[PDB]
This record gives C-alpha cells, structure tokens and sequence, in this order.
C-alpha cells in the first residue's frame, strides 16, 4: 500500500537513475591520489562499517557517508594522517541526513581515539558540505535493493539481507566498484542473492522496471560472484561478522555458488 | 554559491525559527527582492544542524513553481544564509485577513490545485515535507501559493522505513502518527492538506486539539471513530486503545456545511482513516472540484 508508495513508486526509481549519475564519484581518482590507496580506503570503509554496528546506525547511512567520502576524494587530493578525518565527517553528515537520533560530535571524537578535535572534526563537516555543494541526497544500493525487493514472489528474508550484504562488500573495493552505478549492483546484488538461496535469477519485472538484463548486469555480476568467493580471505572481514548476526538472518554463513550458469 | 552579503541590502524583519530569523533583503545589483535565513552555527556545539542539512539539500533538488526556491547559500563559518525568492504572505496571515469577508472559492480552489502540484512534485522526488500547515504556505501577489520550511522534511525511500514520531504540528497531524504506527507515508502530507482545504473554506482549524488524545478525540468524534471495517489494522495499533469512545461518523455535510458536492468528495478522500484509501496529490489533481480552476490573484493587498 502507501508504504510502497504506488503512485509514485516509478516517478521515485527515474529519479534515482538521474541522480545517481550526477552523484557518480570519479571511477579514477586514487590514481590521482598521489598519497592514498584503494587498500587505505577498504581499511576506512570497514572501520564505518564497525562503526554503524556500534552507534546501531542504519545500513543507508553506511552508504551515504562512503557516497560521500568517494566524491569528496574525486576532487580534494587528502594525506593519509587525514583520511579518518573526511570518513567522520562523512558518517556525522549522513547521520545527520538518515538517522532520527544521530550520534552527537563528541561521540563521533571519541571513535577516533582522539586523534583528532572536535574542532577538527566540524571544520572537515564543513569542508565536505562546501566540497559536494550540500548535495547529500544522494541515490545508494540500498534505496535501489528495496524497490527491487518487491519483485520477489514471495519475498524471502534470507534473499533480502544476503543481497544487502553483496551490496555492503562492494563498498569496501574501489576497484573495481566505481565503475559500477548503485543500480546496476543492486541489481546484481540481488540476481546473485536468489540464485544463491532460491536458485531463480533476475526477473523480467525488473527488466520491465530497470531496462537492466543478466546480459547488462553481465560484467558487475562476475566482478560481484568473486568477491563472494573471495570473502573469507578479504583482508576486511568486518561486513562477514556483521552478517553472522540475527537482524541480518546470518547469511554471511551461506555459501556462494561455484558457478552462475551465466 | 555565487552571493555575497555585501550585495544584499537588508529591508526588514520577515519571520523568525529555532534557526534564526528570516528578512526581507534587496540584491543591488539585480533589484531582485529575497528573503534571507539567517542559521547562527556559533550557537552550534554540533556544527551544521541536521534541519538545515535537510532543508538546504532538498531545496537543491526542488525545482517547482508551489515549492520555494533557494536561490543560493551564502557559507560562511560563523553564519549560514540562506537565499530565498521573496513571497509577500503566509496563508495564515491572509486567512486571519479575510476573517470577515470570506476567501473566494476560486481562491480557495487554485491554492488547493497548486498545493496539490508541488505536493506530487515533493512525493515524485522522494521527499516528505512532515509540517504543512498556513503558516507554512508563501503567497504573492500574482496568484502562486508555494509549499515552504523544509525543515522538517525527509528523504524517503521505496518501500519507508520508521521515520521520527515527532512529526507534522498536531493540528495538521494525521491518525497514524497519532496512533504511533510503525510507518507512516506521503498520505501524512495529505491529511495535512485536507485539514488546509477546510481552513481555507472556514478560516478556522479543522481539528484544534490541546493534546494528543484530544486532537485523536476530535478527529473522531468529526469522522467518527475509526474500526476494522474502514481502516483494516487500526485496533492493532501501538497507541490504539479499546477503551477509547466509539463515536459515529456524522454526514461529512456538516463536517464543512458551505463545500459543494465536489469539494467534499475531495475532502473526505483526503481524510480518508486508511492511509492506503487516502488519495493521492497525484490523483487529486484530477478531481471534477478543479474542472473550473484559474490562478487568480488575490484579492487583498498583501
Ligand atoms: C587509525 O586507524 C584507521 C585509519 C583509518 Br583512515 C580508518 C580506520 C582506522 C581504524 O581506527
Ligand atoms: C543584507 O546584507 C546582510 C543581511 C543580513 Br540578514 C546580515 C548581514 C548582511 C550584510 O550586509
Ligand atoms: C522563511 O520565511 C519566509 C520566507 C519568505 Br520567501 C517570505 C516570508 C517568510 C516569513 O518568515
Ligand atoms: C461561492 O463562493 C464561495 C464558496 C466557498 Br465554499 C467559500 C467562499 C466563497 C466566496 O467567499
Ligand atoms: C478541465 O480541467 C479539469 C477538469 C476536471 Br472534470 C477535473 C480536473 C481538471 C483540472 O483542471
């Protein structure tokens, strides 16, 4: 019903589509960064993600702050004594954005071990609000997964949460996932979230829906069914033993599939 | 942005919020009238409040001619401004103008029609605004109302997740927050309307409550006391008690004695109990209450 927003629903998904394309980070930009790594960036990202277990902060502000922090690193070139510096001011943006109880400044010093101030940390908040010009609401995975997640008959929990966490694994890898769109890996989070649980592939409602086909999703989907291979052995493991948890039905302990008959 | 202070001379004082204080401002180069809100962050422990972070990123996105534009964003690090195109009025202070002389329906039909645009235009872009009421509605002297004080406004996704309770200004509050739902939609922005669209035709609130359970009392004892036959899952709700008076729903006739036909069609689809029945701005755009609608100006001096 209204909760799914019927009369507004498809209006909602194009828009989406529009602006995940303006809120698009720059696929090269950590070659530009003459001191920072892709592997420096998956230590912040899964430094967030135990972060948003501990302050018990939403999956979408997860995905906003590292939205975030990519677009920020797309145009301001940043040391690496400095990098968990924009990733808080990153997560006290987003949480202020999500969440209905964000956490306060002096907690967000606090996980920091007081590496840095609070002045620090308000005058980063600052810069990131001038450097992405306020634009903060930016399309995520998550907003696409949701809406997908109607498509399921019937719906399936399992499904659900293991699709949330491919999504949440793909944040942690700049390369290759800048070069993917929040909907075309949503859309393959999901397609190898059934296969793995209910063996069924992407449907046509969402072909309907998307454009996207398992032709279209091809490339993100290889990328994606090897870094669910390869998880256990990621030298970031703190998505996995989030996933292990109850509220997210333990699909972290699920197995991938050897292959997708792709 | 590309704005300064310096070309802004200040007018006078338009308004006031927990932010600051609003004012009418001239720009020196362009002759162009704004309103600037003034957000003092010195007073701010925790930098950037979160109201303005949302206010400033979904006005961005909003461009609409019922929503009000956001010129610019004049940032510096003791204050933030922000830029506003300049409208004359608040529906509230017009309403209290017309006390004895009345609005004129065609008034009162292309401010419904309008408010219902740039209502779909929010829900179409994802936005809930969560505090209509006539203060909050901008008018000028040209015909437009604009939706405005984003403040209080969220960015939603398909299907919403558990939003803040403390939601919408208790007069223009819909049931379901009222009855502390898990979840609540775009029909919250609608029962507000609806409670606007009697304001309008009556220049009196729909549902003056001085409390929570009298606002639920009031509702109730206007539109009868909801059960499982009208609203499927009210008698579940948290704040749902069995307890509560069972009044009948009198002949929605008397609910608003001048509406016509066609104007309490509209009004009851939109204070329908059920969220889910509750129509659409969407879909209320179509209804036969607007086969006649023009954009007149209004007819006082604003
Ligand atoms: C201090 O060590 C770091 C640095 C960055 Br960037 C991100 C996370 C951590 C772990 O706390
Ligand atoms: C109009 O120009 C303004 C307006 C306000 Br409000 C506050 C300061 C200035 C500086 O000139
Ligand atoms: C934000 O407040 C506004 C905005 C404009 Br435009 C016109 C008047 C007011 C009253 O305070
Ligand atoms: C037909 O004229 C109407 C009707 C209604 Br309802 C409310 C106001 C007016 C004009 O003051
Ligand atoms: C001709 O215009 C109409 C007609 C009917 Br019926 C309902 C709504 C509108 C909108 O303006």
């Amino acid at each position: 019903g209204v909760n799914e927003v019927p009369d507004y629903h498809e209006d909602i998904h194009t828009y989406l589509r529009e602006m995940e394309v303006k809120c698009k980070p720059k696929v090269g930009y950590m070659k530009k960064q003459p001191d920072i790594t892709n592997s420096m960036r998956a230590i912040l990202v899964d430094w967030l993600v135990e972060v948003g277990e501990e302050y018990k902060l939403q999956n979408e502000t997860l995905h906003l702050a590292v939205n975030y922090i990519d677009r920020f690193l797309s145009s301001m070139s940043v040391l690496r004594g400095k990098l968990q510096l924009v990733g808080t001011a990153a997560m006290l943006l987003a949480s202020k954005f999500e969440e209905i109880y964000p956490p306060e400044v002096a907690e967000f010093v606090y996980i920091t071990d007081d590496t840095y101030t609070k002045k620090q940390v308000l005058r980063m908040e600052h810069l990131v609000l001038k450097v992405l010009a306020f634009d903060l609401a930016a399309p995520t995975i998550n907003q696409f997964l949701t809406q997908y997640f109607l498509h399921q008959q019937p719906a399936n929990c399992k499904v659900e949460s293991l699709a949330m966490f491919l999504g949440e694994l793909s944040l942690i890898d700049a390369d290759p996932y800048l070069k993917y769109l929040p909907s075309v890996i949503a859309a393959a989070a999901f397609h190898l979230a059934l296969y793995t649980v209910t063996g069924q592939s992407w449907p046509e409602s969402l072909v309907q829906k998307t454009g996207y086909t398992l032709e279209t999703l091809k490339p993100c989907l290889l990328d994606l069914h090897q870094t669910y291979l390869r998880a256990p052995q990621h030298a970031q493991q703190s998505i996995r033993e989030k996933y292990k948890n109850s509220k997210y039905h333990g699909v972290s302990l699920l197995n991938p599939p050897e292959t997708l008959n792709v | 942005g590309p704005g300064s202070m310096e070309n802004f001379q200040k007018v006078e004082k338009i308004g006031e919020g927990t932010y600051g204080v609003v004012y009418k401002a001239r720009n020196k180069l362009t002759g162009e009238v704004v309103a600037l809100k003034k957000i003092r962050l010195d007073t701010e422990t925790e930098g950037v409040p979160s109201t303005a972070i949302r206010e400033i990123s979904l006005l961005k996105e909003l461009n609409h001619p019922n929503i009000v534009k956001l010129l610019d964003v004049i940032h510096t690090e003791n204050k933030l401004y922000l830029v506003f195109e300049f409208l004359h009025q608040d529906l509230k202070k017009f309403m209290d103008a017309s006390a004895l002389t009345g609005i004129p329906l065609p008034l009162i039909k292309s401010y419904l029609f309008q408010l219902l645009q740039g209502l779909a235009f929010c829900h179409s872009h994802r936005v809930l605004h969560r505090d209509l009421k006539p203060q909050n509605l901008l008018i000028n002297t040209e015909g437009a109302i604009k939706l405005a004080d984003f403040g209080l406004a969220r960015a939603f996704g398909v299907p919403v997740r558990t939003y803040t309770h403390e939601v919408v200004t208790l007069w223009y509050r819909a049931p379901e927050i009222l009855l502390g739902c898990k979840y609540y939609s775009t029909a919250v922005d609608i029962w507000s309307l609806g409670c606007i669209f009697a304001e309008m035709v009556t220049r009196r609130a729909l549902f003056p409550g001085d409390s929570e359970i009298d606002q639920l009392f009031r509702i109730f004892r206007t539109l009868g006391t909801p059960d499982e036959v009208v609203w499927p899952g009210v008698t579940s709700m948290p704040d749902y008690k069995p307890s509560f008076p069972k009044w009948a729903r009198q002949d929605f006739s008397k609910v608003v004695p001048p509406l016509d036909e066609d104007g309490r069609s509209l009004l009851s689809q939109m204070l329908h109990y059920d969220p889910n029945k509750r129509i659409s701005a969407k879909a209320a755009l179509a209804h036969p209450f607007f086969q006649d609608v023009t954009k007149p100006v209004p007819h006082l001096r604003l």
